[PDB]
C-alpha cells in the first residue's frame, strides 16, 4: 500500500469523540493521547459519520458489485429494501387488526435477521488424511459465518433458474423467505449442519 | 442544407481566403492535397535518409 | 432570412406577429374597433414585452429573465 | 560499400522514386478526382502502371542506417533498437536516459 | 394532523393550505387520474392506500389564474418549469384535480415524450399520405380520455361527417362518444379519431358548450426531435406525426373557452442534457415561439416548511421504517441527501 | 461585504478541489456554479460532501464555494471533501480539528493509479504463465 505502517485506520465514530472525558478510564484516556501524535490514513469513501450508515448492507452491497460497478449494486440494494418494505406494507394492510402486531416491516431489522438465520453453526474443512480427503467438522469463526450467510444468499439469487426475474425482486422474495427460516439459503445452512453431524466421528482429524 | 445567403457567404469567403469555390466531392479533394505537400519519396527525411 | 440573422430582432417576428393576434382577438373580444396596429403595439406595456422577448432571445436565458418576461405577458394578456 | 545488398537495393529505390516523384504525381492527380473523362484517366492508369518499380515509393525501405535491419528502428535516427541502444547505453546521445517511474 | 388538510375541494385551496396535503378520493382518483400520475407517486398511492397531494405556491398560483379566466378571451398558456423532479407534474395534476371538479372537459396528454419516442407501429396515415399514424400510442389516450370525461362525451355531437373508410362514417350530429369508440375499437382509425376529438373540442369551446383544459405534461416533446426512423432509416420530423400535427394545433392560442397549462419535462426528453430545464432551454427556437405568449409557472425544491410537513407525512403513515429518520438528525440528513427536492426526498424515504 | 470565509485545497487522484467555507450559511454547496445535488446526481457522491459537516454537527450552518476539476465524479466527490474539511477547520475548536483528523477527514488519500509494467498485463495482472 501507499500508506507506510505508521498510518492508522480513521475511527468514524461521532458519539466515541463526544464522550465525556470524565467517564474516561485511565487506560482509554492514555489511548485518546497517543493518537494524537499518529498518522490517520484517509477515511475511504464508503463509511461516513451518517446516522444512516450499516456496515452489513455496505458489506453486501459490495459482494453483489461487478467490476467496480458500485452505484449498479447500491441501486440493487435499495430496489431490494424498497421491495421488501413494500411487500411488508401490503401484506400488514390485508392483516387483521390481531396478526398486524406479529409485521415486521422494517426492512433492516427484516435483512438483518434473514442473514442470521441462514449462518452455519459449524463448517467442513477437508482434510487430507491418508491420501483421502474427509469433510471434517470444525467450528467457523463469525467472521466465516456472515460471510458465508451472505455468499449463499448471493449465490441463490444469481442461479440461473430464475427466469427473467430482476435481482430487487429476487432478493426481496429470498430474504423474506429466510426471515420466516424457510426457503433454499436455510435448507443450504441445515444441509450443511446435517453433514457436520454425520461425520462427527471424523472430528478428531482436526489438530486445532 | 444552407441558406442561399448562407451558402454564397460561404463561397464568397473561400474566394477571399483561396480555398476551392467549385463544388467538389470529397474524391476529387485529393488533388489540391496532391498538390498542397510535397511527394513523400521528394521530403529529404526519404530520399536523404541513409548517410 | 430569419434563421442567417444571429441576433435576434423583435420587428417582424413570431412574438411581433403573435402578440399581435391576442391583442386583436382580445379587442374583438370586447367588441371593439380600435384595430389600428400601431395603436396596439405602440403602448409601453408592448414594449416592456419586447424587451423581455429580445432579452430572452440575445442574452443568456435565467430565472431572472424568465420572471421578467413573466411580468410582462401577465400584463397583456390582463392575468392578475 | 553500404552495409549490404538489402540497403543497397534500398538506396537505389529511394533514388529512383526521388527522380520520378514529380511525374508520379502528375500522373495521379489525373486519375485521383471524379471530374476528369475515364477515357482519360484510363489512359493515365496505363501511363503510372508502366512507369519502373522502383520508382513505386512503396517498395522503399527504413532499414537501420548502421545496420541494415528492416525491422526495429526508430524513426527519430534511424537506427535499430540493437543500434539505438548501444549508443543511449554508453550515453552519446543527447539527453537519452532510462525511463523509470 | 400537521401535514393533512381536511379541505378536500381543490377549489377551496388558499395560501393557509401550503404545505398541507389533501386527499384525492377513490372516486377521482379513477376517474380524474386514469394516466398522468407520476409513476413513483402511484406506487405511493397503493403502498399508503391513499393519494394524498401537498398544497403548493406553484399549483396555488394556476389556481389563481384558472379561477379568474376570462373565457371570452383567448386561451392562456401557462407553462410549469424547474428542475428535474421538483412536482411539476403533481403540480399540473392538482390543477387538473380543480377543472375536473368544475366540470370542465380535460384533454390530458399524460406524457407526449411517449409519442416521439419508442413507436412499434407506425402507419402511413390513409388520410394524409406524407404523415404518419401511431395506432397503438393513439388507441391508448383515447381510452383514458373516455374514462375521464365519461359524462360529457354524449352530450357533445359532431358538427361534421367524418369517413373513416368505404363502409363506415360518422354523420353529422352523432354524439361524440361515437368518435371515440371508432378510434377505441379499429386502432387503425385511432389516430384519425384523436384528431377529430381535438378539432371538434375546440371548434365547440369556442362555442360555449363548455369549458376546455388542455394539460399536456412534457410539452417540449411537440417541436423537438424524434428517435422514430423511416423504411430507410431516416429521422422523422415530429410535423410529421399525425398524432403530434394535431396536438399542436391545441397550444394555439385561436381558440376561446378553456385554458392550457402546460408542463416541461426533461425526464424521458430526446437530445436534451440531464440540467436542461429552463422554458427556452427545453422547448428551443420553434418551441418557445409556438408557445408566446405564455405565463411561465417556477416549480423549486421544498421550502423548509414543505420538507417539514413531507416527512411528516412519511412519518404518518410508518413510512420511514428506520430508527433514526424521526430523528432531528436524521432529517437533517435527508434534508442534506435531498437538497430538499422532492424526488429525491421520495426516492431516498423509498428505502429508509 | 464583511462575510467571514476560509479557503483550502483537496486533492483526490486526478482531481483537484478549491473551497470557500463561509462562517455562517444555509447548507448551501454550488460547485463549479451549480447546486451539488445537481453535480452529483449520485449519493455516495453527496453522501461524501455530508460527511465533513454531518461530522463535527454542522449541517446547515455553513455556504461553500468550490471549484473542482480533473478525475472522475467520485474523486471529485472526494477531494471537495477534503477541501471543505480543511476549510472547515477555521471554524470549529482546536478539539474539534484534532478529532477530524482522527477520523480521516483532513489527511491527503495517496493511493493513485500505478503504471502498467512491460511484461506483465496489468499494474500487477501477469500474463498467463504456461508450465509446458
Ligand atoms: N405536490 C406534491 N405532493 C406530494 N408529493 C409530491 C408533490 N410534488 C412532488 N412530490 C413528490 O416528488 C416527486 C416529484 O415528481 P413529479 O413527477 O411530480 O415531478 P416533475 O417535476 O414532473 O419531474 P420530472 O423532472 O421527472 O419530470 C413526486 O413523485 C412525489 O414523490
Ligand atoms: N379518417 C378521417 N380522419 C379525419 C377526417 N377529418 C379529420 N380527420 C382527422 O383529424 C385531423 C383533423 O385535421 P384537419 O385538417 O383539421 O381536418 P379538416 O378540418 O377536415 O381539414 C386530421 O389530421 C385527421 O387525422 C375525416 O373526414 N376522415
Ligand atoms: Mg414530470
Ligand atoms: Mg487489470
Amino acid at each position: 500500500s501507499r500508506y507506510s505502517p505508521e498510518f492508522k485506520d480513521p475511527l468514524i465514530d461521532k458519539e466515541y469523540y463526544r464522550k465525556p472525558v470524565e467517564e474516561l478510564t485511565e487506560e482509554e484516556k492514555y489511548v485518546r493521547e497517543l493518537k494524537k501524535t499518529q498518522l490517520i490514513k484517509a477515511a475511504p469513501a464508503g463509511k461516513t459519520s451518517s446516522v444512516f450508515e450499516d456496515p452489513v448492507i455496505s458489506k453486501f452491497t459490495n459482494m453483489m458489485m461487478i467490476g467496480g460497478n458500485k452505484v449498479l449494486a447500491r441501486s440493487l440494494m435499495i430496489q431490494t429494501l424498497e421491495a421488501v418494505k413494500r411487500k411488508q406494507f401490503e401484506k400488514y394492510h390485508a392483516a387483521s387488526a390481531e396478526e398486524q402486531a406479529t409485521i415486521e416491516r422494517n426492512p433492516y431489522t427484516i435483512f438483518h435477521q434473514a442473514l442470521k438465520n441462514c449462518e452455519p453453526m459449524i463448517g467442513l474443512v477437508p482434510i487430507l488424511k491418508g491420501g483421502r480427503f474427509y469433510q471434517v467438522p470444525v467450528p467457523l469463526p463469525d467472521r466465516r459465518r456472515r460471510f458465508l450467510a451472505m455468499k449463499w444468499m448471493i449465490t441463490e439469487c444469481r442461479d440461473k433458474k430464475h427466469q427473467r426475474t430482476l435481482m430487487p425482486e429476487k432478493l426481496s422474495h429470498k430474504l423474506l423467505e429466510a426471515f420466516h427460516n424457510q426457503g433454499p439459503v436455510i435448507k443450504r445452512k441445515h444441509d450443511l449442519h446435517k453433514m457436520a453431524e454425520a461425520n462427527r466421528a471424523l472430528a478428531h482429524y482436526r489438530w486445532w | 442544407s444552407l441558406s442561399e445567403y448562407a451558402f454564397r457567404m460561404s463561397r464568397l469567403s473561400a474566394r477571399l481566403f483561396g480555398e476551392v469555390t467549385r463544388p467538389t466531392n470529397s474524391k476529387s479533394m485529393k488533388v489540391v492535397k496532391l498538390f498542397s505537400e510535397l511527394p513523400l519519396a521528394k521530403k529529404k527525411e526519404t530520399y536523404d535518409w541513409y548517410p | 432570412t430569419e434563421a442567417d440573422m444571429e441576433e435576434y430582432i423583435w420587428e417582424n417576428s413570431s412574438s411581433e406577429r403573435n402578440i399581435l393576434e391576442t391583442l386583436l382577438q382580445m379587442k374583438a373580444a370586447e367588441k371593439n374597433m380600435e384595430i389600428n396596429k400601431e395603436e396596439l403595439l405602440g403602448t409601453k406595456e408592448i414594449e416592456e414585452y419586447k424587451k423581455s422577448v429580445v432579452s430572452l432571445k440575445n442574452e443568456e436565458e435565467n430565472e431572472n429573465s424568465i420572471s421578467q418576461y413573466k411580468e410582462s405577458v401577465k400584463r397583456l394578456l390582463n392575468v392578475t | 560499400h553500404y552495409v549490404d545488398w538489402r540497403m543497397w537495393r534500398d538506396v537505389k529505390r529511394r533514388k529512383m522514386a526521388y527522380e520520378y516523384a514529380d511525374e508520379r504525381l502528375r500522373i495521379n492527380s489525373l486519375r485521383k478526382n471524379t471530374i476528369l473523362p475515364k477515357i482519360l484517366q484510363d489512359v493515365a492508369d496505363e501511363e503510372i502502371a508502366a512507369l519502373p518499380r522502383d520508382s513505386c515509393p512503396v517498395r522503399i525501405r527504413n532499414r537501420c542506417v548502421m545496420t541494415s535491419r528492416p525491422r526495429g528502428v526508430k524513426r527519430r535516427w534511424r537506427l535499430s533498437r540493437i543500434v539505438f541502444r548501444h549508443l543511449a547505453d554508453h550515453g552519446q546521445l543527447s539527453g537519452i536516459q532510462r525511463a523509470t517511474w | 394532523a400537521i401535514s393533512r388538510t381536511n379541505e378536500n375541494d381543490p377549489a377551496k385551496h388558499g395560501d393557509q393550505h401550503e404545505g398541507q396535503h389533501y386527499n384525492i378520493s377513490p372516486q377521482d382518483l379513477e376517474t380524474v387520474f386514469p394516466h398522468g400520475l407520476p409513476p413513483r407517486f402511484v406506487m405511493q398511492v397503493k403502498t399508503f392506500s391513499e393519494a394524498c397531494l401537498m398544497v403548493r405556491k406553484p399549483a396555488l398560483e394556476l389556481l389563481h389564474y384558472l379561477k379568474n379566466t376570462s373565457f371570452a378571451y383567448p386561451a392562456i398558456r401557462y407553462l410549469l418549469y424547474g428542475e428535474k423532479g421538483t412536482g411539476k407534474t403533481l403540480s399540473l395534476c392538482h390543477v387538473i384535480h380543480f377543472c375536473a371538479k368544475q366540470d370542465w372537459l380535460i384533454l390530458h396528454i399524460p406524457d407526449a415524450h411517449l409519442w416521439v419516442k419508442n413507436c412499434r407501429d407506425l402507419l402511413q396515415s390513409s388520410y394524409n399520405k406524407q404523415r404518419f399514424d401511431q395506432p397503438l400510442e393513439a388507441s391508448t389516450w383515447l381510452k383514458n380520455f373516455k374514462t375521464t370525461n365519461e359524462r360529457f362525451l354524449n352530450q357533445i355531437k359532431v358538427q361534421e361527417k367524418y369517413v373513416w373508410n368505404k363502409r363506415e362514417s360518422t354523420e353529422k350530429g352523432s354524439p361524440l362518444g361515437e368518435v371515440v369508440e371508432q378510434g377505441i375499437t379499429r386502432v387503425r382509425n385511432a389516430t384519425d379519431a384523436v384528431g377529430i376529438v381535438l378539432k371538434e373540442l375546440k371548434r365547440q369551446s369556442s362555442l360555449g358548450m363548455f369549458h376546455l383544459l388542455v394539460a399536456v405534461d412534457g410539452i417540449n416533446a411537440l417541436w423537438g426531435r424524434t428517435t422514430l426512423k423511416r423504411e430507410d432509416k431516416s429521422p422523422i420530423a415530429p410535423e410529421e406525426l399525425a398524432l403530434v400535427h394535431n396536438l399542436r394545433k391545441m397550444m394555439k392560442n385561436d381558440w376561446h373557452g378553456g385554458a392550457i397549462v402546460s408542463a416541461l419535462s426533461q425526464t424521458g426528453s430526446l437530445f436534451k442534457p440531464r440540467k436542461a430545464y429552463l422554458p427556452q432551454e427545453l422547448l428551443g427556437k420553434e418551441g418557445f415561439d409556438a408557445l408566446d405568449p405564455f405565463i411561465p409557472i417556477l416549480v423549486s425544491n421544498y421550502n423548509p416548511k414543505e420538507f417539514e410537513s413531507c416527512i411528516q407525512y412519511y412519518l404518518e403513515n410508518n413510512w420511514l421504517q428506520h430508527e433514526k429518520a424521526p430523528t432531528e438528525e436524521g432529517k437533517k440528513e435527508l434534508l442534506f441527501l435531498s437538497n430538499a427536492n422532492p424526488s429525491l426526498l421520495e426516492r431516498h424515504c423509498a428505502y429508509l | 461585504q464583511g462575510m467571514a470565509f476560509s479557503k483550502s485545497e483537496g486533492k483526490r487522484k486526478t482531481a483537484k478541489a478549491e473551497a470557500i467555507v463561509y462562517k455562517h450559511g444555509s447548507g448551501r454547496i454550488k460547485v463549479n456554479g451549480i447546486d451539488y445535488q445537481l453535480y452529483f446526481p449520485i449519493t455516495q457522491d453527496r453522501e461524501q460532501l455530508m460527511f465533513p459537516f454531518h461530522f463535527v454537527d454542522r449541517l446547515g450552518k455553513h455556504d461553500v464555494t468550490c471549484t473542482v476539476s480533473g478525475g472522475g465524479r467520485s474523486a471529485q466527490a472526494g477531494a471537495i471533501r477534503l477541501a471543505m474539511a480543511k476549510a472547515l477547520c477555521s471554524f470549529v475548536t482546536e478539539d474539534e480539528v484534532e478529532w477530524m483528523r482522527q477520523a480521516g477527514l483532513l489527511t491527503t488519500d495517496p493511493r493513485v493509479r500505478e503504471r502498467k509494467k512491460p511484461g506483465q498485463e496489468g499494474a500487477r495482472r501477469k500474463f498467463t504463465w504456461k508450465k509446458r
